[PDB]
Protein backbone atom coordinates (compact mmCIF):
# COMPACT_ATOMS: atom_id res chain seq x y z
CA UNK A 1 0.00 0.00 0.00
CA UNK A 2 1.10 3.66 -0.06
CA UNK A 3 0.15 6.58 2.15
CA UNK A 4 1.82 9.54 0.98
CA UNK A 5 0.27 11.99 -0.69
CA UNK A 6 -1.53 11.00 -4.41
CA UNK A 7 -0.95 13.98 -6.04
CA UNK A 8 2.25 15.54 -7.97
CA UNK A 9 4.26 17.98 -6.12
CA UNK A 10 5.50 21.08 -8.03
CA UNK A 11 8.76 20.11 -7.21
CA UNK A 12 8.58 16.60 -8.55
CA UNK A 13 7.34 18.37 -11.85
CA UNK A 14 10.10 20.73 -11.66
CA UNK A 15 12.49 17.89 -11.24
CA UNK A 16 10.80 15.10 -14.21
CA UNK A 17 11.14 18.18 -16.77
CA UNK A 18 14.65 19.10 -15.79
CA UNK A 19 15.75 15.55 -16.33
CA UNK A 20 13.70 14.74 -19.47
CA UNK A 21 14.39 17.70 -21.09
CA UNK A 22 18.04 16.83 -20.47
CA UNK A 23 17.90 13.62 -21.27
CA UNK A 24 15.91 14.89 -25.03
CA UNK A 25 18.94 17.26 -25.22
CA UNK A 26 21.44 13.92 -25.64
CA UNK A 27 19.86 12.39 -28.49
CA UNK A 28 17.33 9.81 -26.69
CA UNK A 29 14.36 8.70 -28.60
CA UNK A 30 11.40 10.81 -28.34
CA UNK A 31 8.26 8.67 -26.92
CA UNK A 32 5.90 11.00 -28.83
CA UNK A 33 5.51 12.62 -32.39
CA UNK A 34 6.81 15.83 -32.91
CA UNK A 35 5.74 18.06 -35.05
CA UNK A 36 8.32 20.19 -35.60
CA UNK A 37 9.02 22.48 -32.38
CA UNK A 38 13.19 22.22 -31.82
CA UNK A 39 13.19 23.36 -27.77
CA UNK A 40 13.75 20.20 -25.33
CA UNK A 41 11.53 21.47 -22.70
CA UNK A 42 8.61 22.37 -25.27
CA UNK A 43 8.81 18.78 -26.26
CA UNK A 44 9.23 17.35 -22.40
CA UNK A 45 6.29 19.36 -21.68
CA UNK A 46 4.18 17.41 -24.41
CA UNK A 47 5.22 14.53 -23.55
CA UNK A 48 4.42 14.79 -20.23
CA UNK A 49 1.40 15.76 -21.02
CA UNK A 50 0.96 12.48 -22.92
CA UNK A 51 2.06 11.16 -20.09
CA UNK A 52 4.47 8.74 -21.67
CA UNK A 53 7.60 9.75 -20.12
CA UNK A 54 9.97 6.86 -18.75
CA UNK A 55 10.67 8.31 -14.91
CA UNK A 56 9.83 6.75 -11.70
CA UNK A 57 9.82 9.11 -8.88
CA UNK A 58 11.20 7.05 -5.59
CA UNK A 59 10.04 9.24 -2.38
CA UNK A 60 12.09 8.68 0.96
CA UNK A 61 10.01 8.82 3.79
CA UNK A 62 12.45 10.09 6.94
CA UNK A 63 13.41 7.12 8.62
CA UNK A 64 14.41 5.54 5.36
CA UNK A 65 12.30 3.23 3.70
CA UNK A 66 10.51 4.67 0.78
CA UNK A 67 8.30 4.50 -2.10
CA UNK A 68 7.74 4.36 -5.82
CA UNK A 69 5.12 6.14 -8.13
CA UNK A 70 5.26 6.36 -11.36
CA UNK A 71 4.93 9.32 -13.20
CA UNK A 72 1.83 7.82 -15.58
CA UNK A 73 0.16 7.49 -11.72
CA UNK A 74 0.24 10.80 -9.93
CA UNK A 75 -2.80 13.19 -10.46
CA UNK A 76 -1.06 15.80 -12.14
CA UNK A 77 -2.76 19.28 -11.95
CA UNK A 78 -2.31 22.42 -13.13
CA UNK B 1 -48.96 35.95 -26.62
CA UNK B 2 -45.36 36.06 -25.35
CA UNK B 3 -46.78 38.71 -22.94
CA UNK B 4 -45.33 37.91 -19.20
CA UNK B 5 -46.77 41.57 -18.26
CA UNK B 6 -48.73 44.00 -18.83
CA UNK B 7 -49.80 47.47 -17.29
CA UNK B 8 -50.51 51.49 -16.98
CA UNK B 9 -48.38 53.39 -14.94
CA UNK B 10 -47.84 56.65 -13.51
CA UNK B 11 -44.82 58.56 -12.54
CA UNK B 12 -44.74 60.22 -9.17
CA UNK B 13 -41.04 61.60 -8.71
CA UNK B 14 -37.51 61.88 -10.66
CA UNK B 15 -34.69 62.07 -8.31
CA UNK B 16 -35.29 61.44 -4.30
CA UNK B 17 -31.64 61.93 -3.94
CA UNK B 18 -30.93 65.04 -6.64
CA UNK B 19 -29.23 64.64 -10.07
CA UNK B 20 -26.45 62.10 -9.92
CA UNK B 21 -25.95 61.67 -13.96
CA UNK B 22 -26.22 63.41 -17.07
CA UNK B 23 -28.07 61.21 -19.27
CA UNK B 24 -30.22 58.92 -16.36
CA UNK B 25 -33.40 59.21 -14.27
CA UNK B 26 -34.55 57.29 -11.31
CA UNK B 27 -38.22 57.08 -11.85
CA UNK B 28 -40.15 56.02 -9.21
CA UNK B 29 -43.72 55.07 -10.47
CA UNK B 30 -47.53 53.24 -9.08
CA UNK B 31 -49.75 51.40 -11.23
CA UNK B 32 -52.99 52.56 -11.66
CA UNK B 33 -55.24 49.62 -11.47
CA UNK B 34 -53.22 46.99 -10.20
CA UNK B 35 -51.21 48.33 -6.71
CA UNK B 36 -47.59 47.47 -8.80
CA UNK B 37 -44.53 49.69 -7.50
CA UNK B 38 -41.95 50.31 -10.04
CA UNK B 39 -38.30 51.92 -10.22
CA UNK B 40 -37.18 52.36 -13.94
CA UNK B 41 -34.35 54.12 -15.04
CA UNK B 42 -34.28 55.64 -18.88
CA UNK B 43 -32.04 57.42 -21.33
CA UNK B 44 -33.61 61.29 -20.58
CA UNK B 45 -31.55 62.38 -23.44
CA UNK B 46 -33.74 60.02 -26.25
CA UNK B 47 -36.66 59.69 -24.30
CA UNK B 48 -37.19 62.62 -22.33
CA UNK B 49 -40.00 62.41 -19.31
CA UNK B 50 -41.79 65.01 -17.32
CA UNK B 51 -42.64 65.04 -13.66
CA UNK B 52 -46.08 64.22 -14.78
CA UNK B 53 -46.70 61.67 -17.47
CA UNK B 54 -48.52 58.43 -17.49
CA UNK B 55 -47.34 55.08 -19.75
CA UNK B 56 -48.23 51.31 -20.37
CA UNK B 57 -45.07 49.05 -20.04
CA UNK B 58 -45.19 45.54 -21.11
CA UNK B 59 -42.45 42.97 -20.69
CA UNK B 60 -42.44 40.65 -23.33
CA UNK B 61 -40.55 37.19 -23.82
CA UNK B 62 -40.46 38.12 -27.71
CA UNK B 63 -41.10 40.66 -30.35
CA UNK B 64 -41.88 37.97 -33.07
CA UNK B 65 -45.93 38.48 -31.90
CA UNK B 66 -46.66 36.31 -34.27
CA UNK B 67 -45.06 34.02 -31.69
CA UNK B 68 -41.89 32.97 -33.47
CA UNK B 69 -39.17 32.32 -30.75
CA UNK B 70 -36.19 31.80 -33.15
CA UNK B 71 -34.11 33.69 -30.72
CA UNK B 72 -30.47 32.77 -32.48
CA UNK B 73 -29.36 36.36 -33.56
CA UNK B 74 -31.23 39.80 -33.70
CA UNK B 75 -30.58 41.77 -36.68
CA UNK B 76 -31.12 45.28 -36.29
CA UNK B 77 -31.76 46.19 -40.10
CA UNK B 78 -34.67 43.95 -39.59
CA UNK B 79 -37.81 45.30 -41.35
CA UNK B 80 -40.63 42.77 -41.18
CA UNK B 81 -43.42 44.04 -38.42
CA UNK B 82 -42.91 43.16 -35.25
CA UNK B 83 -44.28 43.93 -31.54
CA UNK B 84 -41.34 46.86 -31.70
CA UNK B 85 -43.58 48.75 -33.86
CA UNK B 86 -46.36 49.88 -31.43
CA UNK B 87 -44.59 51.71 -29.33
CA UNK B 88 -42.02 54.37 -28.71
CA UNK B 89 -39.14 53.11 -26.50
CA UNK B 90 -37.65 49.59 -25.89
CA UNK B 91 -34.77 48.06 -23.97
CA UNK B 92 -33.63 44.77 -23.43
CA UNK B 93 -32.24 43.23 -20.46
CA UNK B 94 -32.04 39.91 -17.89
CA UNK B 95 -33.95 39.23 -14.86
CA UNK B 96 -31.51 38.62 -12.46
CA UNK B 97 -33.34 38.33 -8.98
CA UNK B 98 -36.21 37.59 -7.69
CA UNK B 99 -36.97 37.81 -3.62
CA UNK B 100 -39.50 37.86 -1.17
CA UNK B 101 -40.99 41.13 0.53
CA UNK B 102 -39.42 40.57 4.13
CA UNK B 103 -41.21 42.89 5.13
CA UNK B 104 -44.13 41.44 5.87
CA UNK B 105 -44.21 38.96 8.94
CA UNK B 106 -48.10 37.26 7.72
CA UNK B 107 -49.66 37.26 4.83
CA UNK B 108 -46.71 37.38 2.80
CA UNK B 109 -47.82 38.28 -0.66
CA UNK B 110 -45.76 40.47 -2.65
CA UNK B 111 -42.48 40.29 -4.20
CA UNK B 112 -39.79 41.66 -5.87
CA UNK B 113 -38.10 40.64 -9.64
CA UNK B 114 -35.07 43.02 -10.70
CA UNK B 115 -34.37 43.41 -14.03
CA UNK B 116 -30.45 44.94 -15.39
CA UNK B 117 -30.46 46.48 -18.54
CA UNK B 118 -26.74 46.12 -18.88
CA UNK B 119 -26.42 48.61 -16.27
CA UNK B 120 -29.67 50.09 -16.14
CA UNK B 121 -31.67 48.75 -13.16
CA UNK B 122 -35.41 48.15 -12.44
CA UNK B 123 -37.54 46.59 -9.61
CA UNK B 124 -40.89 45.61 -10.07
CA UNK B 125 -42.69 44.52 -6.55
CA UNK B 126 -46.02 44.23 -5.40
CA UNK B 127 -48.75 41.23 -5.08
CA UNK B 128 -47.59 37.07 -5.69
CA UNK B 129 -49.86 36.43 -8.36
CA UNK B 130 -49.13 39.15 -11.49
CA UNK B 131 -45.79 37.94 -11.44
CA UNK B 132 -46.41 34.60 -12.26
CA UNK B 133 -43.49 33.23 -15.19
CA UNK B 134 -40.81 36.32 -13.74
CA UNK B 135 -37.68 33.31 -14.08
CA UNK B 136 -34.10 34.10 -12.60
CA UNK B 137 -31.72 33.79 -15.95
CA UNK B 138 -34.37 34.68 -18.22
CA UNK B 139 -33.95 37.18 -21.17
CA UNK B 140 -37.23 39.94 -21.43
CA UNK B 141 -38.00 42.94 -23.20
CA UNK B 142 -39.14 46.30 -21.89
CA UNK B 143 -41.88 48.09 -24.33
CA UNK B 144 -42.56 51.65 -22.88
CA UNK B 145 -45.05 54.24 -24.72
CA UNK B 146 -46.69 57.50 -23.39
CA UNK B 147 -50.20 58.37 -23.15
CA UNK B 148 -51.97 61.86 -23.15
CA UNK C 1 8.12 26.92 52.98
CA UNK C 2 7.24 30.33 54.35
CA UNK C 3 9.86 32.22 52.98
CA UNK C 4 13.27 30.08 51.87
CA UNK C 5 15.56 27.53 53.89
CA UNK C 6 18.89 27.54 54.62
CA UNK C 7 21.95 26.86 52.08
CA UNK C 8 23.46 24.01 53.52
CA UNK C 9 19.76 22.46 53.33
CA UNK C 10 19.65 23.05 49.66
CA UNK C 11 22.86 21.13 49.34
CA UNK C 12 21.35 18.22 51.86
CA UNK C 13 17.91 18.16 49.83
CA UNK C 14 19.81 16.27 47.20
CA UNK C 15 21.65 13.55 48.85
CA UNK C 16 19.27 12.72 51.51
CA UNK C 17 19.06 8.84 50.28
CA UNK C 18 18.35 6.96 46.87
CA UNK C 19 15.67 5.45 48.22
CA UNK C 20 13.94 9.29 49.84
CA UNK C 21 13.45 12.24 47.76
CA UNK C 22 11.86 15.38 49.28
CA UNK C 23 9.61 18.05 47.01
CA UNK C 24 9.86 21.89 48.36
CA UNK C 25 6.92 24.22 47.21
CA UNK C 26 6.95 28.36 47.72
CA UNK C 27 3.66 29.80 49.71
CA UNK C 28 3.40 32.21 47.21
CA UNK C 29 2.96 29.40 44.65
CA UNK C 30 0.78 27.26 46.01
CA UNK C 31 -1.93 30.00 46.55
CA UNK C 32 -2.92 29.82 42.84
CA UNK C 33 -2.91 26.23 41.25
CA UNK C 34 -1.73 26.77 37.55
CA UNK C 35 -4.02 24.07 36.41
CA UNK C 36 -6.31 26.46 36.08
CA UNK C 37 -4.53 29.29 34.76
CA UNK C 38 -6.14 30.65 31.17
CA UNK C 39 -2.45 30.20 29.97
CA UNK C 40 -1.81 26.74 30.49
CA UNK C 41 -3.71 24.10 28.00
CA UNK C 42 -4.20 20.74 30.23
CA UNK C 43 -1.31 18.38 30.14
CA UNK C 44 -1.52 14.35 30.75
CA UNK C 45 0.94 11.66 31.43
CA UNK C 46 0.77 8.44 30.01
CA UNK C 47 1.77 4.79 31.17
CA UNK C 48 4.78 3.18 29.07
CA UNK C 49 2.64 1.17 26.44
CA UNK C 50 1.36 4.57 25.06
CA UNK C 51 4.48 6.18 24.75
CA UNK C 52 5.61 2.54 23.06
CA UNK C 53 2.51 2.93 20.59
CA UNK C 54 3.53 6.30 19.88
CA UNK C 55 7.20 6.01 18.92
CA UNK C 56 5.75 2.80 16.56
CA UNK C 57 3.31 5.29 14.95
CA UNK C 58 5.45 8.03 13.61
CA UNK C 59 8.72 5.58 13.60
CA UNK C 60 10.51 7.53 16.17
CA UNK C 61 13.60 7.38 18.39
CA UNK C 62 12.54 8.23 21.85
CA UNK C 63 15.41 11.27 21.86
CA UNK C 64 13.88 13.21 19.17
CA UNK C 65 10.43 14.22 20.88
CA UNK C 66 10.33 17.96 21.89
CA UNK C 67 11.23 18.58 25.52
CA UNK C 68 10.20 19.76 28.63
CA UNK C 69 12.45 20.91 31.38
CA UNK C 70 11.89 18.74 34.67
CA UNK C 71 12.08 22.42 36.42
CA UNK C 72 8.92 23.52 35.10
CA UNK C 73 6.20 24.70 37.32
CA UNK C 74 3.93 22.07 35.35
CA UNK C 75 6.53 19.55 35.53
CA UNK C 76 6.65 20.17 39.25
CA UNK C 77 3.35 20.53 39.71
CA UNK C 78 2.99 16.57 38.44
CA UNK C 79 6.19 15.62 40.63
CA UNK C 80 7.45 13.46 37.57
CA UNK C 81 10.63 11.91 37.41
CA UNK C 82 12.90 12.76 34.12
CA UNK C 83 12.38 10.12 31.03
CA UNK C 84 8.55 10.34 31.51
CA UNK C 85 6.48 11.83 28.66
CA UNK C 86 3.51 14.37 28.57
CA UNK C 87 0.57 14.92 26.11
CA UNK C 88 -0.82 18.37 25.46
CA UNK C 89 -4.40 19.14 24.19
CA UNK C 90 -3.55 22.89 22.97
CA UNK C 91 -6.97 24.27 22.98
CA UNK C 92 -7.35 25.79 19.21
CA UNK C 93 -8.54 28.88 17.96
CA UNK C 94 -11.72 26.57 17.02
CA UNK C 95 -13.69 23.45 18.45
CA UNK C 96 -10.80 21.98 16.89
CA UNK C 97 -7.69 20.68 19.13
CA UNK C 98 -3.61 20.44 18.31
CA UNK C 99 -1.98 17.05 20.26
CA UNK C 100 1.95 17.62 20.89
CA UNK C 101 3.97 15.43 22.86
CA UNK C 102 6.46 16.56 25.28
CA UNK C 103 9.42 14.89 27.16
CA UNK C 104 10.93 15.52 30.38
CA UNK C 105 14.66 16.16 31.09
CA UNK D 1 35.71 41.25 -12.45
CA UNK D 2 33.69 43.88 -10.54
CA UNK D 3 33.53 47.45 -12.39
CA UNK D 4 32.74 48.88 -15.54
CA UNK D 5 35.91 50.65 -16.58
CA UNK D 6 37.23 46.90 -16.18
CA UNK D 7 34.88 44.39 -16.96
CA UNK D 8 32.11 43.39 -14.49
CA UNK D 9 29.09 41.13 -13.95
CA UNK D 10 26.68 42.05 -11.46
CA UNK D 11 26.32 40.45 -7.54
CA UNK D 12 23.99 37.29 -6.33
CA UNK D 13 23.95 39.34 -2.91
CA UNK D 14 23.01 37.24 -0.12
CA UNK D 15 19.43 38.14 -0.12
CA UNK D 16 18.78 36.79 -3.95
CA UNK D 17 20.98 33.64 -1.86
CA UNK D 18 17.71 33.22 0.46
CA UNK D 19 14.91 34.31 -2.55
CA UNK D 20 15.90 30.62 -4.38
CA UNK D 21 16.28 29.29 -1.05
CA UNK D 22 12.64 30.01 -0.47
CA UNK D 23 11.01 28.91 -3.85
CA UNK D 24 12.37 25.88 -3.30
CA UNK D 25 14.56 25.47 -6.19
CA UNK D 26 17.77 23.22 -6.30
CA UNK D 27 19.87 23.06 -9.17
CA UNK D 28 19.01 26.86 -10.26
CA UNK D 29 21.29 28.20 -7.17
CA UNK D 30 24.03 25.52 -7.59
CA UNK D 31 24.54 26.20 -11.16
CA UNK D 32 24.31 30.33 -10.26
CA UNK D 33 26.91 30.18 -7.86
CA UNK D 34 29.53 26.84 -8.98
CA UNK D 35 28.93 26.47 -12.69
CA UNK D 36 29.35 29.67 -13.65
CA UNK D 37 30.87 31.89 -11.49
CA UNK D 38 33.94 29.81 -9.70
CA UNK D 39 33.66 26.08 -11.15
CA UNK D 40 36.86 24.08 -10.90
CA UNK D 41 38.77 20.53 -10.00
CA UNK D 42 40.76 19.18 -7.57
CA UNK D 43 42.17 15.66 -6.41
CA UNK D 44 42.60 14.17 -3.22
CA UNK D 45 43.83 10.65 -1.82
CA UNK D 46 40.98 9.36 -0.12
CA UNK D 47 43.76 7.06 2.56
CA UNK D 48 45.54 10.63 4.17
CA UNK D 49 42.01 12.94 2.85
CA UNK E 1 6.84 81.21 9.39
CA UNK E 2 4.04 78.61 8.21
CA UNK E 3 6.67 77.78 5.12
CA UNK E 4 9.35 77.02 7.55
CA UNK E 5 7.14 74.81 10.51
CA UNK E 6 5.80 73.26 7.33
CA UNK E 7 9.45 72.04 6.25
CA UNK E 8 10.49 71.64 10.17
CA UNK E 9 7.72 68.87 9.78
CA UNK E 10 8.52 67.52 6.15
CA UNK E 11 12.27 66.93 6.66
CA UNK E 12 11.48 63.89 9.73
CA UNK E 13 10.21 62.01 6.47
CA UNK E 14 13.17 62.54 4.92
CA UNK E 15 15.41 61.64 7.65
CA UNK E 16 13.24 57.97 8.92
CA UNK E 17 13.52 57.04 5.31
CA UNK E 18 17.47 57.20 5.84
CA UNK E 19 17.67 55.48 9.39
CA UNK E 20 15.63 52.80 8.15
CA UNK E 21 18.64 50.94 5.73
CA UNK E 22 20.84 49.01 8.18
CA UNK E 23 18.60 48.08 11.27
CA UNK E 24 16.02 46.12 9.07
CA UNK E 25 18.83 44.50 6.65
CA UNK E 26 20.49 43.53 9.82
CA UNK E 27 16.94 41.69 11.33
CA UNK E 28 16.12 39.98 8.14
CA UNK E 29 19.49 38.40 7.67
CA UNK E 30 19.92 37.20 11.64
CA UNK E 31 16.67 35.66 11.25
CA UNK E 32 16.81 34.12 7.98
CA UNK E 33 19.71 32.56 8.79
CA UNK E 34 18.51 31.41 11.95
CA UNK E 35 15.34 29.62 10.18
CA UNK E 36 16.73 28.32 6.97
CA UNK E 37 17.37 24.79 7.53
CA UNK E 38 13.82 23.69 8.07
CA UNK E 39 11.62 21.27 5.37
CA UNK E 40 8.49 19.93 5.11
CA UNK E 41 8.66 15.92 5.28
CA UNK E 42 6.55 13.07 3.36
CA UNK E 43 5.45 12.18 6.80
CA UNK E 44 3.86 16.07 7.36
CA UNK E 45 6.08 16.28 10.40
CA UNK E 46 9.17 19.28 10.09
CA UNK E 47 12.51 18.68 11.29
CA UNK E 48 15.61 20.35 12.03
CA UNK E 49 18.69 18.97 10.23
CA UNK E 50 19.28 16.85 12.86
CA UNK E 51 16.19 15.02 12.21
CA UNK E 52 14.53 15.91 15.88
CA UNK E 53 10.43 16.87 15.57
CA UNK E 54 9.93 20.55 15.59
CA UNK E 55 5.70 20.96 14.52
CA UNK E 56 4.38 17.15 14.36
CA UNK E 57 1.94 18.50 11.44
CA UNK E 58 2.84 21.82 10.06
CA UNK E 59 0.54 24.29 11.47
CA UNK E 60 -1.94 22.04 13.06
CA UNK E 61 -3.64 22.08 9.58
CA UNK E 62 -1.28 21.21 7.19
CA UNK E 63 -2.49 23.79 4.88
CA UNK E 64 -0.59 26.26 2.57
CA UNK E 65 -0.98 29.68 3.67
CA UNK E 66 -0.52 30.70 0.11
CA UNK E 67 -3.98 29.07 -0.76
CA UNK E 68 -6.90 30.39 1.40
CA UNK E 69 -9.73 31.86 0.25
CA UNK E 70 -11.70 33.23 3.19
CA UNK E 71 -9.69 35.14 6.28
CA UNK E 72 -7.20 32.49 7.25
CA UNK E 73 -9.36 29.46 6.12
CA UNK E 74 -9.35 27.33 2.82
CA UNK E 75 -12.47 27.96 2.00
CA UNK E 76 -15.75 30.72 2.34
CA UNK E 77 -19.07 28.31 1.79
CA UNK E 78 -21.32 30.93 0.88
CA UNK E 79 -19.60 32.12 -2.13
CA UNK E 80 -19.28 28.79 -3.06
CA UNK E 81 -22.47 27.46 -2.71
CA UNK E 82 -23.48 30.86 -4.74
CA UNK E 83 -20.92 30.13 -7.73
CA UNK E 84 -22.29 26.76 -8.39
CA UNK E 85 -25.79 27.80 -8.49
CA UNK E 86 -25.12 30.46 -11.13
CA UNK E 87 -22.90 28.00 -12.98
CA UNK E 88 -25.77 24.96 -13.31
CA UNK E 89 -29.04 26.43 -13.18
CA UNK E 90 -31.19 23.32 -13.40
CA UNK E 91 -34.95 23.92 -14.73
CA UNK E 92 -35.49 20.57 -14.17
CA UNK E 93 -34.56 19.27 -11.07
CA UNK E 94 -37.39 19.91 -8.40
CA UNK E 95 -36.91 22.43 -5.59
CA UNK E 96 -36.01 20.16 -2.39
CA UNK E 97 -37.10 20.77 0.96
CA UNK E 98 -35.45 20.10 4.83
CA UNK E 99 -35.74 17.19 5.08
CA UNK E 100 -34.65 15.91 1.48
CA UNK E 101 -31.63 18.50 1.21
CA UNK E 102 -30.32 16.58 4.80
CA UNK E 103 -31.27 13.46 3.72
CA UNK E 104 -29.52 13.55 0.14
CA UNK E 105 -26.13 15.36 1.60
CA UNK E 106 -25.82 12.66 4.37
CA UNK E 107 -26.12 9.76 1.65
CA UNK E 108 -23.40 11.49 -0.49
CA UNK E 109 -21.28 11.88 2.48
CA UNK E 110 -21.76 8.39 3.22
CA UNK E 111 -19.20 7.85 0.65
CA UNK E 112 -15.66 6.45 2.06
CA UNK E 113 -13.61 9.15 -0.31
CA UNK E 114 -15.55 12.06 1.91
CA UNK E 115 -14.59 9.67 4.95
CA UNK E 116 -10.55 9.78 3.76
CA UNK E 117 -10.65 13.60 4.45
CA UNK E 118 -10.26 15.76 7.47
CA UNK E 119 -12.93 15.38 10.07
CA UNK E 120 -12.97 19.21 11.03
CA UNK E 121 -13.64 20.02 7.63
CA UNK E 122 -16.42 17.51 7.39
CA UNK E 123 -17.86 18.80 10.25
CA UNK E 124 -18.14 22.70 9.35
CA UNK E 125 -19.60 21.35 6.10
CA UNK E 126 -22.27 19.61 7.71
CA UNK E 127 -22.79 22.61 10.01
CA UNK E 128 -23.41 25.08 6.73
CA UNK E 129 -25.68 22.77 5.53
CA UNK E 130 -27.60 22.69 8.45
CA UNK E 131 -27.45 26.58 8.66
CA UNK E 132 -29.45 26.47 4.49
CA UNK E 133 -31.79 24.11 5.64
CA UNK E 134 -33.13 25.75 8.81
CA UNK E 135 -33.33 29.06 6.65
CA UNK E 136 -35.18 27.37 3.56
CA UNK E 137 -37.58 26.20 6.40
CA UNK E 138 -38.41 29.53 7.35
CA UNK E 139 -39.30 30.71 3.94
CA UNK E 140 -41.32 27.69 2.57
CA UNK E 141 -43.01 28.22 6.00
CA UNK E 142 -43.96 32.22 6.18
CA UNK E 143 -45.49 32.18 3.01
CA UNK E 144 -47.40 28.54 2.85
CA UNK E 145 -45.31 26.52 0.81
CA UNK E 146 -46.47 23.27 0.17
CA UNK E 147 -43.29 20.39 0.06
CA UNK E 148 -45.37 18.49 -2.24
CA UNK E 149 -44.42 20.77 -5.16
CA UNK E 150 -48.30 21.79 -5.97
CA UNK E 151 -48.50 25.66 -5.19
CA UNK E 152 -49.86 27.45 -7.70
CA UNK E 153 -48.14 30.54 -8.00
CA UNK E 154 -45.33 28.45 -8.85
CA UNK E 155 -42.78 31.69 -8.83
CA UNK E 156 -42.91 31.20 -4.97
CA UNK E 157 -40.35 28.12 -5.71
CA UNK E 158 -37.72 30.17 -6.79
CA UNK E 159 -37.31 31.41 -3.28
CA UNK E 160 -34.92 29.57 -1.94
CA UNK E 161 -33.88 27.15 -5.15
CA UNK E 162 -31.82 24.18 -4.42
CA UNK E 163 -31.58 20.63 -6.21
CA UNK E 164 -30.00 17.29 -5.54
CA UNK E 165 -27.29 17.69 -8.74
CA UNK E 166 -26.17 20.93 -7.19
CA UNK E 167 -26.26 19.70 -3.71
CA UNK E 168 -23.58 17.20 -4.73
CA UNK E 169 -21.50 19.44 -7.28
CA UNK E 170 -21.23 21.69 -4.31
CA UNK E 171 -19.72 18.49 -2.02
CA UNK E 172 -17.30 17.55 -4.55
CA UNK E 173 -15.71 21.23 -4.99
CA UNK E 174 -15.84 21.71 -1.55
CA UNK E 175 -13.37 18.35 -0.78
CA UNK E 176 -11.22 18.97 -4.09
CA UNK E 177 -10.43 22.17 -2.89
CA UNK E 178 -9.57 21.76 0.66
CA UNK E 179 -7.93 18.49 -0.71
CA UNK E 180 -5.40 20.60 -2.89
CA UNK E 181 -4.53 23.37 -0.76
CA UNK E 182 -2.27 21.84 1.69
CA UNK E 183 1.78 22.29 1.99
CA UNK E 184 3.58 20.04 -0.58
CA UNK E 185 5.89 18.10 1.07
CA UNK E 186 8.99 19.18 0.07
CA UNK E 187 8.56 22.78 0.39
CA UNK E 188 11.24 25.29 2.03
CA UNK E 189 8.72 25.85 5.13
CA UNK E 190 11.73 27.97 6.86
CA UNK E 191 12.78 30.08 4.07
CA UNK E 192 9.07 31.07 3.56
CA UNK E 193 8.49 32.21 7.38
CA UNK E 194 11.17 34.43 8.00
CA UNK E 195 10.59 36.22 4.59
CA UNK E 196 6.88 37.02 5.50
CA UNK E 197 8.00 38.48 8.90
CA UNK E 198 11.04 40.37 7.75
CA UNK E 199 9.07 42.16 4.96
ZN1 LIG F 1 47.71 10.61 0.41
Amino acid sequence: KRITTPYMTKYERARVLGTRALQIAMCAPVMVELEGETDPLLIAMKELKARKIPIIIRRYLPDGSYEDWGVDELIITD
Amino acid sequence: AGILFEDIFDVKDIDPEGKKFDRVSRLHCESESFKMDLILDVNIQIYPVDLGDKFRLVIASTLYEDGTLDDGEYNPTDDRPSRADQFEYVMYGKVYRIEGDETSTEAATRLSAYVSYGGLLMRLQGDANNLHGFEVDSRVYLLMKKLA
Amino acid sequence: VQQGMTPSAKQSLVDMAPKYILEQFLQQELLINITEHELVPEHVVMTKEEVTELLARYKLRENQLPRIQAGDPVARYFGIKRGQVVKIIRPSETAGRYITYRLVQ
Amino acid sequence: TEGRSRDGGLRLGEMERDCLIGYGASMLLLERLMISSDAFEVDVCGQCG
Amino acid sequence: TEFFFHTMAGREGLVDTAVKTAETGYMQRRLVKSLEDLCSQYDLTVRSSTGDIIQFIYGGDGLDPAAMEGKDEPLEFKRVLDNIKAVFPCPSEPALSKNELILTTESIMKKSEFLCCQDSFLQEIKKFIKGVSEKIKKTRDKYGINDNGTTEPRVLYQLDRITPTQVEKFLETCRDKYMRAQMEPGSAVGALCAQSIGE
